[PDB]
């Protein structure tokens, strides 16, 4: 029965984490130039790495790569084109190395 | 550390932030060194000082295991940059960042989970203020950085502390909870992690109250039992009275119970974390139909020392709920109706020598037309129950004894007053605590015997008149449908000697009446339409 299967086990810290997500959303809405980078509520215990003692508290490698891709896509969305500009715009062959006395 | 994972991994191509830098450089059409990520993250740091681990020493111990660590981004009292922000500024060195990636909040959640010891109480608004101060400080150092926020992930820890090397595996019964009726019965609920409960078997283990390590009782329930998306196992009173009997000398109400669930699947056992807390009381969730039975110690016998077969005394004392007649009543009602036995709850209401008008405890006051003292006392307790009462059972009235004692020709007046009081009471009960269509069910009348067995009948005519009035009331559609007559009540066998006075019933008579009442209540059967062979006959006219 699909009614009784639950994707994630019970943990006492789930509710405070939801409240912190809400408060961060409030900060995003009420502040300037603040955006959402990546969404990590999707990932399930199969993704995390188990450790002796405390277990399932840190990401795997693959999930880290996925989150980094999400962050890169978000940052590119904010800044589609390369902003910086360089005074030298041609190859070295075009320029002619000359020496001058003091300007004017 | 959730942000630190991108850096802590080894090797060149395999690291997390390498994908970030490669994507950004490829899209912008520049060489690989265009974007320069900087690591400012520190593991297990809290934005607020109070939420931080060991907020007493400002010494910086990022690696831990060397002493107390001072790990807070900001302190709201006497605003200072804080050690972690100083660490970030140091790691930046002499560079101008264009964007900031920010992700944090696991330690704050952990602090909010267990805030008892810390003198400043952790709160959400303090975390908001700390984060806003941190953002303002960083944007004060560098003018117009846009800030990107990473959402919090989930952390689970370890299920059972006894076995550290067991991960979260399939078929884990995680969500554990329990509740109980006003009656002693208890129900368990759990919810499986990966496996569907249908193709599984579960075992419940209950630990000893004196030695919390040892186990008293365990029973296996099939996984097909599901209600409202929850797997359930019913642990009724008849099951846990014998266990308490073996454990301790006398039956006692069971609270503060510790239990577990072990899932059985493909010859594998996957236990769950123990559950230890006081059992909450919730009638509304558990019970469907409520039965209020009896008045005047003749329906109250269904809960007291009379119906108990294993109890020596007979001075109207409370009996064991396992063997008393109400248990048989509930079991028959549930079996015939189709409900689970836990869903049906009988409720005891009674008074000593109570009657509608005649008795020393009057259930209705005719003078002022207002419920008597007994109903007033019963009302608060009945309203205390969350669920609405469904069936009210009227035992043998006390008017028979008064009629036989001090009445000769007053009987029709008593009958009229009894009928009027019953109708007024039914209307009042229907109005006050609701549940219209409530019906008062009846029970047969009682005769009095006196003598060495076989004894001599008394007040046969009084019981005949009372039974005739009850049958007349039940035949009418106003209500007051008659449940059942006592199977005996005319052959003097269903009575107790009690020093040559045969007023009350015996154990077997109580059980038989309970079974008949259960069958009558579960399936709507008005037995006044089919009276037995007797009760048609009348006493001989003249001697």
């Amino acid at each position: 029965s699909n009614a009784a299967v639950v994707p994630m086990p019970y943990s006492p810290t789930t509710v405070p984490r939801e409240q912190i997500r809400e408060i961060q959303l409030q900060l995003i809405n009420e502040m300037t130039d603040v955006h959402m980078g990546a969404l990590t509520a999707q990932y399930m215990p199969d993704d995390f790495t188990f450790e002796p003692g405390i277990g399932q508290i840190h990401f795997n490698v693959e999930t880290s790569r996925k989150v980094c891709l999400d962050l890169a896509k978000s940052v590119l969305r904010l800044v589609p084109v390369y902003p910086l500009v360089s005074p030298v715009k041609k190859q070295h062959d075009d320029y002619w190395f000359v020496g001058r006395l003091g300007l004017d | 550390s959730q942000v630190a994972i991108h850096f802590m991994s080894g090797a060149y191509p395999d690291r997390g932030y390498d994908v970030f830098q490669k994507y950004m450089t490829e899209t912008w059409g520049i060489n690989y060194a265009g974007v320069h990520p900087i690591n400012g993250t520190t593991g297990s740091t809290a934005v607020d000082r109070a939420c931080a681990v060991n907020p007493n020493s400002e010494v910086f111990d990022p690696t831990q295991s060397s002493g107390a660590g001072g790990l807070w981004w900001w302190d709201l009292e006497a605003d200072k940059p804080g050690p972690a922000l100083l660490h970030c500024v140091g790691q930046v060195g002499k560079l101008k960042p264009k964007a900031i990636i920010w992700g944090q909040g696991d330690q704050d959640a952990t602090a909010l989970a267990y805030p008892g010891d810390r003198n400043p109480a952790p709160s959400l608004t303090r975390t908001k203020q700390a984060t806003k101060k941190v953002f303002e400080y960083l944007r004060s150092l560098y003018g117009q950085i846009p800030i990107f926020i990473q959402e919090l992930s989930y952390a689970w820890g370890i299920t059972n502390t006894d076995a550290p090397n067991v991960p979260i595996r399939t078929g884990l019964p995680s969500f554990l909870a329990a509740r109980r009726n006003t009656w002693g019965d208890i129900e368990f609920r759990w919810k499986s992690y990966g496996l569907d409960p249908a193709l599984a078997q579960y075992r419940i283990e209950i630990y000893n109250p004196s030695n919390l390590n040892q186990i008293l009782h365990s029973f296996v329930v099939s996984g097909t039992q599901e209600a409202n998306g929850y797997v359930y196992a019913d642990f009724t009173v008849e099951d846990w009275i014998p266990v308490m009997m073996e454990a301790v000398g006398s039956p006692n109400p069971w609270e503060f119970m510790k239990w577990r669930v072990v899932c059985l699947y493909q010859e594998r056992e996957i236990p769950s974390a123990p559950w230890s807390d006081n059992i909450p009381l919730d009638n509304a969730g558990l019970v469907k139909k409520t039965i209020l039975v009896g008045i005047n110690q003749f329906g109250g016998g269904h809960f007291t020392d009379m119906s108990d077969p294993t109890a020596t005394t007979a001075n109207g004392a409370i009996g064991r709920k396992d063997k008393v007649s109400a248990s048989t009543l509930r079991l028959t009602f549930a079996e015939k109706a189709g409900l689970r036995p836990i869903q049906v709850m009988p409720v005891n209401v009674a008074a000593d020598s109570a009657g509608m008008t005649v008795g020393t405890h009057k259930w209705w006051n005719t003078s002022s037309n207002s419920p008597g003292d007994a109903l007033l006392a019963i009302n608060d307790m009945v309203k205390g129950l969350g669920v609405k009462p469904d069936y009210f059972i009227e035992a043998n009235p006390w008017e028979t004894m008064y009629m036989k004692d001090v009445n000769s020709s007053t009987w029709p007046a008593l009958m009229t007053a009894f009928e009027s009081s019953n109708k007024a009471m039914l209307a009042w009960m229907r109005t006050n605590w609701g549940n219209p269509n409530l019906e008062i069910w009846f029970q047969g009348a009682t005769t009095v015997w006196f003598g060495v067995a076989p004894p001599n009948d008394l007040n046969s005519e009084a019981t005949v008149t009372v039974r005739d009035k009850q049958i007349q009331m039940a035949t009418a559609n106003i209500g007051f449908k008659l449940g059942s007559f006592v199977p005996g009540s005319n052959l003097y066998t269903a009575y107790r000697n009690v020093e040559s006075s045969w007023i009350y019933y015996t154990v077997e008579a109580f059980h038989a009446t309970a079974i008949e009442l259960g069958e009558a209540l579960a399936l709507n059967i008005n037995r006044a339409t089919n009276p037995p062979d007797w009760s048609y006959l009348r006493p001989p006219a003249n001697l």
